[PDB]
């Protein structure tokens, strides 16, 4: 069946801002359609035939092209624009969607409001101890994050999870839990959290003593 | 026009279940419908379609007795059987109306869709743990809470703060698995004069195992 | 030319009052008179249901009186032609289209009795022939008769009542109103010169006959099919094709009809003995045919929502459109009264799906019906041998009433039309009244 | 009897010269109209947002208003008057005339004096149809090629020209029978036998039709729903609304015949009078497309809203007679744009009528107005320009309710005879004799 | 086709009810939908009507609101809810779907009915008491049970024995009142070489307290 | 609003008779219409435009007539034709129904089957006590009951219900009841049932014993 991938995977842009994916298939196809899929929520039906709007988008957006090279266009960006885009033909048997292009709000960078937590009374009358950290409201989504027992590196039972774009200032969010057994937790002091941002060289230090 | 499709939910691989799309707003015959599915945090892929006499029903290239859609105009209702499951059908579930323009077909309108997991891991109540901070914290122009949601399966569980009346300074991470069941964090941020003095809740419901729970946040004495 | 017409304008459209009260009886004649025969045709094919019933057991002697009761029904049909009105004969389409060229006569004291009870026979015996045929040529002199009787004076007058009945003819046995009056301005009107033919009272004497009709025939749909789906742009082609295929096919079945006609006027020679008794044993093997594969024999309505439907499989359809090109001909081509109009729609219809089917499954990314091009295909055949695709089309559109397929209908229509010019084919009504004129001057 | 056989086996031989060419017109004069159509909608836009720009001050509204659509009448009128008075009002009459070969074809002039004239007295929402312009430069464009590809014969002269108006007329209302049908019911030399290949002009009807489909699918000019169905015993009241078509008829012949010459005297003839009398009446359908929409425009927005039953009794008859004025003052002051149309939007307005005193008179018969609108609507069509068939099947072809053909058929009918015996005329040939008997003049 | 009517039974005088009737198995827009009443032991009155679209609607010689006739097309029901209720308004209330022949209009195809009791009474659940013969019974080819249904308000009820699957061989004896309360019973008749040998058992059914009861006729002690 | 009158209120014919019922309209009517209503069950559109049978109405069925005066005939009654049939006009609105012709079966005689039964051990523990005697399946429908408790007649409060004609059989049915209470009925031994019928001069009687 015919294969459709598309361009820029992530991207992006601010505001006012010539947007530009594109849709390769494998096979030679005619009128496809695109779908603009917000964060939670339906696919809603945004280009069809190639290049014809739906019942309600603004006019900002277009889309155009033939044969085996398909693309979609913001001449000015907005706000409301993030979100994958999906392209999807049916010029032949069976169809087949694209990968989805997401866009995403380009912004000026920010430095993470991190922030530790020590396991809670409640978590250790049951024999387990997390210890939370918390990194807030940044730009670019890329961190690194590192762990320090009693001032020494820690690698293992760290689990971390990113949030999408923030809905109110696109600002990605982190949050890193390390997992330890009450006993093991107990035998140390020092517990640090380093976040490691593109906006400093010397990395955001949050940590607290058992004494 | 409404797309509203459910069944889905917990099974047990090689088991099977019957997700339901039930349609308002329109002459539901006349129309198509078909079934698309979303793996997480993957592309969509076509499952099947099926005309208004039910005379022609199309799968995807995919085994025999796997999918079985039918449709009952009566009811005004698209049904969709998945047999022999595996993780793979683990997935989003829409339901979708069918169209053209130039007679090039697209997937007209969507229901919010229906997430079915596929695994032999069992339900299992989520343990809400007060993320206060500790007694080193020098407070800074703002402060950041949070409650933990460890040890739970399966997805999802909502958190919302005071009722979601604290609707602002949230942060609900994604949840992570790990050896068959699911943790998450969530963080809201409140100003310095807002908390401790006045009264910070996380409301966790994981509805799945019938758990409704309320964790204050109280500084560490 | 410039002053002549000026006083041409202003008298445009003025019909004389006689004529257009005269058209009115007419109708009323036309219609009662059909359904009449219409009540007639299912009576008989009632009792031919009564006799199977009084001999269900034994299977031999069942398909005896089968055989026995359509064609004592024929050869009572026959004889009748031969005897008393042999211009009666096969359709009679032929014969009003010459009399509107005045090179045919209407003998209308002798026409009406031996094509009404002529027609019940053949028809009524369940053979593959419609009801076109009779009602139209009896539509026709119905308005020779009041013509006659009411003894009214000129050409207009003449060719006027005479067109009028052979309308409300064709409206009566279709329930097709704006069908009648196209078929008249579109076929019917001499092709050559300029008619007197008022257009008004073609109109009068259709309202009139479509009123008896529905009079009689109220709250039942000769074909029903519901409302079927539509037809998106990037499919029309497909419908283009459907034309193509029925235009190379459309000549080669005039031929056919043609040439059958003179090969069975070989097995009787003309004489009236032979030919009644050929008659019945034509008659004979569809009223045979109309129980051991009921789709083969008959005049085709029923057999249209059917396949419309989707119902019947490829290999049921090839099977149902071969036997009924065989009985089609064995019928009409034998000059059995009653029209081959009815059976080309039954044949365009069986075509129609065949094509929607093989379609649907080369095409699933159009998410075709077959019933879509077995309507598109239904009146196809009578544009490519008739050569009426606007009377065609029109007649589709009122029976089966699925107006969004009217574009795939023309297409279809056209195509069929061009290739059946193309590929050397003649109107096959004017190719009857041809072939009966020069046998004319040949006796003669 | 030996030459009708000779002509029998050779007829519908239609040389495929012709044919291919019939295709050709019909694609042309498809997207014409269909680039007009998007012309005149895109004009009244940028009117609608003019109207937005000034919002509030009352009075200012109501002025450009007024100027919008004057100097849109103003441009319309100039460019007939100054270089193709041949195109001004309906532009049937022309093609028939063309057809008779009492009248000449001047392609090269019309095209650009009809669509942008056209678009200037219909984008200013002016009471006139697009029929007119498009079965006109419909003709022209089908003149056209057979110039430029300069086809020989009267066969092949008659039949493009023709094709051309039905290719014409089917674009313009999406209805491919309609205009197959106008051109054999009327258009034709009623009193000569023509060389009008009827297979040529399903050809060009077809393509014209594609090309309308293309631009405009998916969206209907009438959407009017499955009305309900029609009882035998209340046909009579159908005879009965063709007989109130039939008397209304050619008194409304004899009005825009009149007023054609009424508004003659207001300008006498001088093109800068004209004009500034085609601005004051563009003006004011424009001012009345404000105050009460309904009175102005084109009127297909109406008839839904007609057949609906969504109007009072007041209403309706207000509506009538209003566009009954602004569609004479239009049409009968020879602005570019045909009156076939508002013919309709008047009809519809008369059939809703006749339906709503009917519904309280006869309880017993269930009645709902919107059958007697859809058997009214094509009525004055059929009592004025005296072709019912084609009005019947417009009709039909553009609101789709079948099962009402009998009344439709019987009211259509009934209008006919009655526009005849009460001595009117087809105001289309009425209107070809009228320049006709002033050209020997 | 199928018109099933309810939602009627007890009312107090000068009350209101809510009469529903349920349509289905043919396109319910394109008919105008009627109500025809009829009081006990008497004939048919009619008493309104109402085309598709709502837009006409037409009642019998009544009050400015006595009756009022609506609706659902979505849900295929029609609607009629009767004012301030004296006691001509008791009655069997049907709704028919309304058509033609030549034109002048009939009643096509009529409901079951939903009985209207306009009473100062209680709805009573009734009590089923079944009747095997007396012990020493000349039981010969044919066999007679019955069931005893009483102290019910108000009406109807229905009994069917087996399910009704037990047909031939029935009697229904119509209620009769005494002291505000209805009673009635059935009498199945079968052969004595089919029971005690075979399960006999009586139906009751009294929609107005929304009650069944099955009684199982037992060979008396 | 015309007001139409039904000439037998209640008629009777035996299988064989043609039979003529009559709709009689206080002004003028046209194209009526006839409703067959069978016992306990809902009306069913007969005839309708005066004289076309509705489908699957038997051919023996006939409506005509014009003005003020229709009739309903069928030719040769059958025995399963035992309803009340009324007629009904709309070419006058509002429509209106007549009264009704409850078309009774005569049909030759048959002798009651009498059945006699005790109050059930549960009505016992109800404190009530009913003694039931079905006699079913007589022609004609006159039939006389009679209560003998202990030998002494009983009249203080017996109730009677008849059906109405059978479709099939042409037969009628009763129940008779007799209600006392727990003590009032364990105070006395053998009831009795007594049903006096024109198929026999001596009485039917059916009784019971507690001894």
């Amino acid at each position: 069946d015919i294969v459709l991938t598309q361009s820029p995977a992530i991207m992006s842009a601010a505001p006012g801002d010539k947007v530009t994916m594109t849709c390769s298939a494998s096979s030679s196809v005619s009128y496809i359609h695109w779908y603009q899929q917000k964060s939670g929520t339906s696919p809603k039906r945004w280009i069809y035939d190639t290049s014809k709007l739906t019942s309600g988008v603004p006019v900002r957006f277009s889309g155009s092209g033939s044969g085996t090279s398909y693309s979609l266009t913001i001449n000015t960006m907005e706000a409301e624009d993030a979100a994958t885009y999906y392209c999807q033909q049916w010029s032949s048997h069976p169809q087949t969607f694209g990968g989805g292009t997401k866009l995403e709000i380009l912004r000026a960078d920010a430095a993470p409001t991190v922030s530790i937590f020590p396991p809670s009374s409640e978590q250790l009358t049951s024999g387990g101890a997390s210890v939370v950290c918390f990194l807030n409201n940044f730009y670019p989504k890329d961190i690194n994050v590192k762990w320090k027992i009693d001032g020494s590196e820690r690698q293992n039972g760290v689990l971390n999870s990113w949030t999408d774009q923030d809905s109110k200032d696109s600002t990605y969010s982190m949050s890193s839990t390390l997992t330890l057994t009450k006993d093991e937790y107990e035998r140390h002091n020092s517990y640090t959290c380093e976040a490691t941002h593109k906006t400093s060289t010397s990395p955001i230090v949050k940590s607290f003593n058992r004494a | 026009v409404r797309l509203l499709e459910s069944g889905g939910g917990l099974v047990q691989p090689g088991g099977s279940l019957k997700l339901s799309c039930a349609a308002s707003g329109f002459d539901y015959s006349r129309y198509w419908m078909s079934w698309v599915r979303q793996a997480p945090g993957k592309g969509l892929k076509w499952i099947g379609e099926i005309n208004p006499v039910s005379s022609t029903i199309n799968y995807t290239p995919s085994l025999k007795d796997k999918f079985i859609i039918s449709r009952d105009n009566a009811k005004d209702t698209l049904y969709l059987q998945i047999s022999k499951v595996r993780s793979e059908d683990t997935a989003l579930y829409y339901c979708a109306r069918l169209y053209y323009g130039y007679g090039y077909w697209y997937f007209d309108v969507w229901g919010a869709g229906t997430t079915v997991t596929v695994s032999s891991a069992k339900t299992t109540p989520p343990s809400v743990y007060p993320l206060a901070p500790g007694s080193a914290a020098a407070a800074a122009s703002m402060v950041t809470l949070g409650c933990l949601v460890k040890g739970y399966f399966p997805e999802p569980v909502t958190v919302t703060w005071n009722s979601g009346s604290l609707a602002a300074g949230v942060h609900t991470f994604p949840a992570v698995l790990q050896a068959a069941l699911y943790t998450l964090s969530s963080s809201v941020t409140v100003p310095s004069s807002s908390w401790p003095s006045e009264t910070v809740t996380c409301n966790v419901a994981h509805p799945a195992s019938s758990t409704k729970v309320d964790k204050k946040i109280v500084p560490r004495a | 030319r410039r002053r002549q017409l000026i006083r041409q304008l202003l008298e445009r459209d003025k019909t004389p009052l006689a004529i257009l009260f005269m058209a009115a009886v007419v109708g009323t004649l036309v219609g009662l008179a059909a359904v009449a025969f219409d009540k007639g045709v299912a009576w008989l094919q009632n009792q031919r249901m009564g006799a199977l019933v009084h001999t269900a057991d034994n299977y031999p002697l069942l398909l005896t009186v089968a055989f026995l009761c359509s064609a004592v029904l024929a050869m009572f049909g026959y004889f009748l032609v031969r005897k008393y009105a042999p211009e009666a004969g096969g359709s009679g389409i032929p014969e009003i289209e010459g009399a509107l060229e005045d090179q045919r006569p209407v003998r209308w004291w002798r026409v009406l009795p031996v094509k009404f009870f002529g027609g019940l026979g053949t028809l009524g015996g369940g053979m593959v022939l419609g009801r076109e045929g009779p009602t139209v040529q009896i539509g026709g002199n119905i308005g020779r008769m009041v013509l006659d009787i009411f003894r009214l004076k000129g050409d207009e007058a003449r060719h006027t009542l005479l067109a009028t009945g052979a309308a409300a003819g064709l409206a009566a046995a279709f329930n097709a109103p704006l069908a009648g009056i196209l078929f008249i301005i579109e076929q019917m009107r001499p092709q050559f010169r300029y008619t007197l033919i008022s257009i008004k009272a073609v109109f009068i004497g259709v309202i009139m006959s479509t009123i008896m009709y529905r009079i009689f025939n109220h709250e039942v749909a000769l074909i029903d099919v519901g409302k079927l789906s539509d037809a998106p742009l990037n499919t029309l082609w497909l419908y283009l094709i459907l034309g193509i295929i029925f235009g190379i096919f459309g000549p080669i079945f005039n031929k056919w009809v043609l040439g059958m006609q003179d090969l069975l006027h070989r097995v009787h020679g003309g004489n009236i003995t032979k030919w009644v008794l050929m008659g019945g044993a034509i008659g004979g093997l569809c009223g045979l045919l109309g129980f051991v594969a009921p789709a083969t024999s008959g005049g085709g309505f029923n057999l249209i929502p059917i396949a419309t439907a989707g119902n019947f499989s490829m290999g049921m359809l090839v099977f149902i459109f071969v036997a009924r090109v065989i009985t089609t001909l064995l019928c009409f081509s034998s000059g059995a009264p009653g029209g081959i109009f009815a059976p080309m729609l039954a044949l365009g219809t069986v075509l129609g799906t065949a094509f929607g089917m093989v379609a649907v499954e080369l095409f699933p990314q159009y998410h075709l019906e077959a019933g879509t091009f077995a309507i598109a295909g239904m009146g196809a055949l009578l544009a490519a041998s008739i050569r009426a695709p606007l009377t065609g089309i029109i007649l589709v559109l009122e029976m089966t009433d699925n107006y969004q397929l009217i574009l795939p209908m023309i297409i279809t229509g056209l195509g069929a039309t061009l290739l059946a010019q193309f590929t050397g084919g003649k109107p096959l009504y004017s190719a009857i009244l041809a072939r009966t004129l020069a046998k004319q001057e040949a006796e003669q």
